[PDB]
């Protein structure tokens, strides 16, 4: 039901669920600070920097470029701010011959990053090909 | 014809690892009272700890090789070392000691133990010196000789440092927490033994309370196996590993130092304060602990009948004491109202238990000031006595064991004491965690394309 | 007149919108802007650490703030926009005022405590009435 | 394979063909060197002995994902947010740069192009900000 | 006709907050040059004037003895005081068994065994050297050690070593500002004759407060702000005695504070780079640093105060001012730096009048004021502080705008009502001229319905 | 009628200051287990990074101006001064003493070089001394005028000794961008120093400079490419220093020939002085040898390539330092644990008309080089670094790769251009090998007019 609730559950079933991973991608940070409060003794026992000082303020950064980069490398393929949606590269049986009765249904995510991990960087730069392609055809085709 | 979606917030993870955030109960200030765990660990937890079941996961661990225990390894450290820097100095509180033996109303055993030590002390004003005297034990204190000249034992190779007074080293129970993009992974395999994907996994906002308890040959309120005792060995066949044991009853020690303690706060320096043992008020005994026979005897039969699997039906195993070497690692050393018990494990671990073809054990116990700690990193960290009588409590909840070199025999396989690595204390709870990264963002084929 | 209509009612507060989400992270510009802040500044945050963390704690939890509200808005599919219609109706549980009544005679403020314990349920709403909504989208691409 | 400033010596016009791997380097850069910084050494434990070196280096990080997000705000605010290449409604000054469509994307690379209107950069801002909320404010009045 | 939820961004609503407010002030042209240390912190610039955007329709709860705002600045200028002093020369080798005697060189009769000539083999850090050394010191500074005459130790010694304060670092009052970090906002009230609590009538908002000189006090409140054409009076609780009172003036008084001796001093070299600075000799004739206050001044702020007071004490009740009660010079006196030396004046010259329902010049008060180079800085344990001495003659002129009392009350009688001077912490410093502001969360975001629907 | 378009992706920079990444390969890291470099330069190169030629690309580069050795000055004295810290301090030493000639099988050259030291130095114990010995080179020991001597700073700076086991070799180091940065490489043959650059590559980190100290000439660096290349900020101007690049290295076999004994003596708890104990053998000076020929033709070279500057009917002529401190007089360096200080006046003796006015097919030329152990690092007073003795004989073989020379004044045509010795600016140091980086920040986002307008 709750934060990867769904990581057992198939593919189908777990297309939803994306929402509760993508609040939590972020609001850890929440869970952090902000609600789980700084107690009032907190910066005067770490001014101690070394302990829990510095440290907490690198995962802090770090979890926030991980969430930029990963916006960034969906907005560069389009689809800014959608969980899910469509592109215009066909499916090559290279990366996996697999059915939607297989893959939707029958087997779970991590199955299937997994089975089509060394593949990843193919997939990606398509779509930022594909991405780049229709933005300057438009152009184009705005100014005929 | 399938096409290419790309999907974010995929629930899937990778292995992973990052600086894990401390959690405290913060209960209440009494907790907070000038203990590190909690002055330092600022953050409070969750005061409903959420745990999400994951149905038909299964995931690897490795209770070894586990990161997380290595980060509260560099974080007791840490803590350590920044807490009792800004402390008084007694670098220089070297001069020949001219010492005494005590023996008024003292135990045989104790005689020559604790010794009166007149010194030449440093004052407030950099021109006065200040005779002045106190107690020491034997372990503290070195005879040089050409009879009556004494230094203390560090002080050819590292400066001494007192521990600042009205300070805590009381454990206090710990959440190590994931931060954003990462979770927790607990394991609740009944007879896990550490290694192998667990058959039940679920995710957690962090790990449970684990006190960062100081226990060397055993485990000190830790937390029991569900049924009989686990045993758990990176390698069980070799003999240079050491075998962590997990009872599912704890045992019963009383720990205690009877002497009634005196204090002088005497000035050395500027605002630097030098806490001295005065004469003792009572009689002169040594420390002690009474460890319940009868538990220890079923224990050591629950140990051994989990030992015989995996070792041979019917195999005949034995125990004896440990080895020779430095007390760190030769006797049960741990902490106790913040003085350092130094106990003969001796009367815990003999006999053979084959057994085939009430009353209580008294441990005898040292007391050291002088600490050490990890491997010769604490540098000579004094500990500053405690007026009155010390007494402690405790729950053994796992033992540290090693085989002997008895392979080539085939025969009475014989277990004594292990441990000296500090980080098996917390692998024995910290086995049931472990640190992974969200992957959220991924891609699979679909009936349909862009418009 | 950054928060100038603060006391004006909502029809007209709602005019001042963008000159509110403007300033949105202005350190973001106007730190950038300041040159960051002095040469002799970045030389006092490195010389004096305590001060270094402190305003780099700042930041980051400036930033961090932005980010929240920027992912908020696009759980929403209202990223980019002053406003948005969401698919969402309204609950009487939540305010039986007229809309008169809220829309005039009534400031930003008194509304915010007026629906103080009942935000968080209306944003849970909206994502699943999103999440609905891009499932409807790729149904409609299969289909 | 390009390089990521390979396209600094070709003609403006193509030039603007893969402005992907300029786009992405400013994070893929920080992730990389990142993963490379905390494991490939294990030292952190050493460079985290001197405060100095993680005020300096965290200070240098969140200023990149500043730059990153100043950029980011500044195209939303042009509503490009989420394109590479977006068109607006401001017509071309020639007190700017007279030349044309030849004289400009052909024969010449976006540095000199950079070069020639560096001065007139915050006017053309000015107006686009302007014109944004324009058409924000025709959609507010359809809302 | 029916409703529906529609997101709202940009929403001008506002709590209340507490963060990390950041310091500011006039670049000016750092003609400073890094020596004043809030030319060192402070560098970021408020040049441009401040938005001032009247909240219109809009009255806002404040709280000045709840002010956070107050706190973070206070620990602020706490940590970059001892940050400051810290990277300097220990005047630990100084601590010794020290030898003293009495000056006597031209000294006037209310100075007398007020200074010391004192000297001792002390310290040269050379192994097995002890050169001898000797210097001056006020005998404050000093202590007996025992029942040449007697054996002396400096007061510092049973409790903490001591830092020599850099003679390259200043401690003027500069003005400074407080400017928000984004996100968060400044509320200014502008109802006039706020009395410190409660809702604010009419506020602006601003990015940064005004120019606000951190000065330290003890009793008077020195180089301030005036009040709004009326001296106001302000407490966090004024039926409750025991709580600090707070006096903002309608107009400043002069005081004219001075240390007459020309002194000079003695550079002694403790070690490689490490200097003391060690009170030299006088020119000339030795008196009393003291302080001129215009009497009819004081008089006439005075019963103004007074008017001020009967308006919550009534206006048939008997008034009067006595000095402070006993304790160390760090709260009995009023307490000031002029220009690096710490002034402590016997302030039992200034609250000494009684005021009666009386309808139903040149001369100055002086205020003696003791010299002491050894300062508790902050009323902190330990971490002692010598001030090195300056050269020649010193003259301060100041503002007083304003002062802190507490309150003896009648008790049974519940007929008259004595005030003394109070003070000493410097929460209360900072609450008298930072009265007027409030940190502000901003949350942009929000709902509400509308008949419209999602297209 | 053209439109505006925003684009992002530019490839367009600016030139900038910023902060770069100490990256270092990992098998020199993991062999030097406790060099400096290695573990601060923690961060493992790229094992193969594509470099990108910016074809039909121009940049313009000023070495003069360059932020990155700035940055790298900073850097390494940072990095020097953070080794020493937790090293013991040899302030405990400063007493007088008691010195004699060690007169024991000695040279001529040497004798008085070496004194036999006795003193009394502090035991684990506080209230215990020790008479303990050592031999000192006569460059760190001063005399009293009343046997009786002194270190040479003992009085005047805080001296700190090197931890035995830390070493500070140097090792190939690249330093690497950080995002929103590139550095640029200019690849151009003969660039001197100075203008656009046609060949230029975009990197993400430089090759491995290994960072060298150095005085007079450049030991272990790059060369040039086809012939000499002189670069100069203002080659008339003499006030700036005169950088030499060659295209032929030259190699140098160097030595302290002594077999020396390191003894270690307890100061106190964990605290050990590092004496030089007995030699082994006879004592030598230490020298390093040259090859005559190889020397006198890379002069040759040189000579040629200013006479481009100078004119051919100008006489060219190299003399020996100028006076001053040994850091500068001298050519020094710490290879071998221990530094070495070369007497450089043996090179640079000749005049220069066409080719040399002066067989030896061969001679070598054999600079003396005094030894000592405290060292004035970075040119600063009042600190110091003792050198521990390293047991054994010092052997090394480097490479120079380039110079630095200074030019004299007069005012007269017939001049002869006296050419003598420079540097001691570590800054120079640095720029004879990181010339050919600048870094450049980003700026992705522009504008342009278009055929195409937003419907
Ligand atoms: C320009 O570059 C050249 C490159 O060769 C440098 O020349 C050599 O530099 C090395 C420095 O590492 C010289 O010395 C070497 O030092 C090592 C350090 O030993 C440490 O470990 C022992 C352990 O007990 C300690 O006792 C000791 O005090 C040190 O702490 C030695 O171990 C080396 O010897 C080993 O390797 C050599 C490699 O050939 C073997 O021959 C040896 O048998 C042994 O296994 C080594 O002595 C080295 O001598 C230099 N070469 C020559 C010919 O002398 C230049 O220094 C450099 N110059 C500049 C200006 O940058
Ligand atoms: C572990 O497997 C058991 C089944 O063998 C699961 O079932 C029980 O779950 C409850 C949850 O509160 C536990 O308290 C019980 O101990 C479990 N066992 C039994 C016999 O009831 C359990 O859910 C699995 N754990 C996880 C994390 O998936
Ligand atoms: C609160 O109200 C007063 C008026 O009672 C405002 O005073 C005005 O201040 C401006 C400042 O330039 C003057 O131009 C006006 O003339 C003043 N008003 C009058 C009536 O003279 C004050 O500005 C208000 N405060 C805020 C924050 O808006
Ligand atoms: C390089 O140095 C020369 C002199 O060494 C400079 O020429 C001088 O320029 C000043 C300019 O006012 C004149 O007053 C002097 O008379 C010139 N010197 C001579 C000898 O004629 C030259 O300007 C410098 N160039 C650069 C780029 O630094
Ligand atoms: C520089 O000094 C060297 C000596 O170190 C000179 O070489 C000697 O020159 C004299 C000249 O009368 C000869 O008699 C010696 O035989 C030379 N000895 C060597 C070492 O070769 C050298 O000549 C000097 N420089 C110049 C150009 O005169
Ligand atoms: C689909 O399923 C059938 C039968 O299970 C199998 O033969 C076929 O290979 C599958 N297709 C793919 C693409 O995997
Ligand atoms: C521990 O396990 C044994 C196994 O038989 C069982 O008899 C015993 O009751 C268990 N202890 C507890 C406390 O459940
Ligand atoms: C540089 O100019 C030549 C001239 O023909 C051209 O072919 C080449 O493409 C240009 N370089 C780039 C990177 O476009
Ligand atoms: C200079 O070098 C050349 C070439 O090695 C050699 O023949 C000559 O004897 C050397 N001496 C002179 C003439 O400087
Ligand atoms: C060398 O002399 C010739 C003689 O004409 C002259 O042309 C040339 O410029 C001179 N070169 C130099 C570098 O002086
Ligand atoms: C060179 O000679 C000219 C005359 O031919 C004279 O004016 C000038 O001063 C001389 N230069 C120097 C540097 O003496």
């Amino acid at each position: 039901l709750g934060f990867l609730g769904a990581a057992g559950s198939t593919m189908g079933a777990a297309s939803m669920t994306l929402t509760v991973q993508a609040r939590n991608l972020l609001s850890g940070i929440v869970q952090q600070q902000s609600n789980l409060l700084r107690a009032p003794e907190c910066q005067q026992h770490l001014l101690k920097l070394t302990v829990w000082g510095i440290k907490q303020l690198q995962a802090r950064v770090l979890a926030v470029e991980r969430y930029l980069r990963d916006q960034q490398l969906l907005g560069i393929w389009g689809c800014s701010g959608k969980l899910i949606c469509c592109t215009n590269v066909p499916w090559n049986s290279t990366w996996s011959n697999r059915n939607l009765s297989e893959i939707w249904d029958n087997m779970t995510w991590l199955q299937w990053d997994k089975e089509i991990s060394n593949y990843t960087q193919i997939i990606y730069g398509l779509l930022e090909e594909s991405q780049n392609q229709q933005e300057k055809n438009e152009q184009d085709l705005l100014a005929l | 014809n399938l096409w290419v979606t790309v999907y974010y917030g995929v629930p899937v993870w990778k292995d992973a690892e990052t600086t894990l955030f401390c959690a405290s109960d913060a209960k209440a200030y009494e907790t907070k009272k000038h203990n590190v765990w909690a002055t330092h660990c600022c953050v409070p937890t969750d005061p409903n700890p959420q745990e999400i079941h994951l149905e038909n996961v299964t995931e690897e661990f490795n209770m070894w090789k586990n990161n997380m225990v290595e980060q509260m390894h560099t974080d007791i450290i840490s803590l350590w070392d920044q807490s009792l820097k800004p402390c008084v100095k007694l670098t220089p509180l070297c001069v020949t000691l001219q010492c005494t033996n005590v023996t008024n109303n003292i135990t045989d055993d104790m005689r020559g133990e604790l010794k009166n030590c007149s010194f030449n002390m440093t004052t407030e004003l950099r021109d006065k010196k200040q005779k002045v005297y106190s107690l020491f034990y034997r372990l503290d204190v070195v005879q040089i000789n050409e009879n009556k000249e004494y230094r203390l034992i560090n002080c050819n190779t590292s400066a001494i440092t007192q521990a600042c007074p009205k300070v805590s080293f009381e454990p206090i129970p710990i959440h190590y927490c994931a931060p954003a993009g990462f979770a927790i992974l607990k394991c609740k395999d009944k007879k896990f033994n550490g290694t192998g994907p667990c058959t039940n996994v679920s995710t957690v906002q962090c790990t449970h309370g684990i006190k960062p308890v100081v226990s060397t040959q055993l485990l000190l309120n830790g937390s029991l196996a569900e049924e009989e005792v686990i045993i758990r060995s990176e390698n069980i066949t070799n003999n240079a590993k050491n075998i962590l044991v997990q009872l599912n009853e704890s045992v019963q020690i009383n720990c205690t130092r009877p002497n009634n303690n005196t204090r002088k706060s005497i000035r050395i320096g500027p605002g630097q304060w030098f806490y001295a043992t005065g004469d003792i008020i009572g009689d002169i005994r040594q420390a002690h602990c009474n460890v319940s026979k009868a538990t220890w005897n079923e224990t050591l039969g629950k140990v051994v009948k989990q030992l015989r699997k995996h070792f041979g039906n019917n195999t005949i195993i034995r125990f004896a004491n440990s080895s020779g070497g430095d007390l760190e690692v030769t006797t049960h050393s741990f902490n106790c109202g913040g003085e350092f018990f130094y106990c003969n494990t001796s009367g815990l671990f003999n006999s053979t238990w084959i057994s085939n073809t009430n009353d209580s054990i008294t441990l005898p116990c040292r007391i050291k000031q002088i600490i050490n700690m990890w491997q010769r990193i604490g540098q000579a960290m004094y500990a500053p006595p405690i007026q009155g009588v010390i007494r402690c409590v405790s729950n053994i909840t796992g033992l540290i064991l090693t085989r002997d070199g008895g392979s080539t025999n085939s025969t009475t396989e014989t277990f004594r004491p292990g441990g000296g690595d500090m980080r098996d204390n917390w692998r024995s709870e910290l086995y049931k965690y472990k640190v992974v990264k969200i992957e959220p963002l991924g891609v699979a084929p679909t009936r349909c394309k862009r418009r």
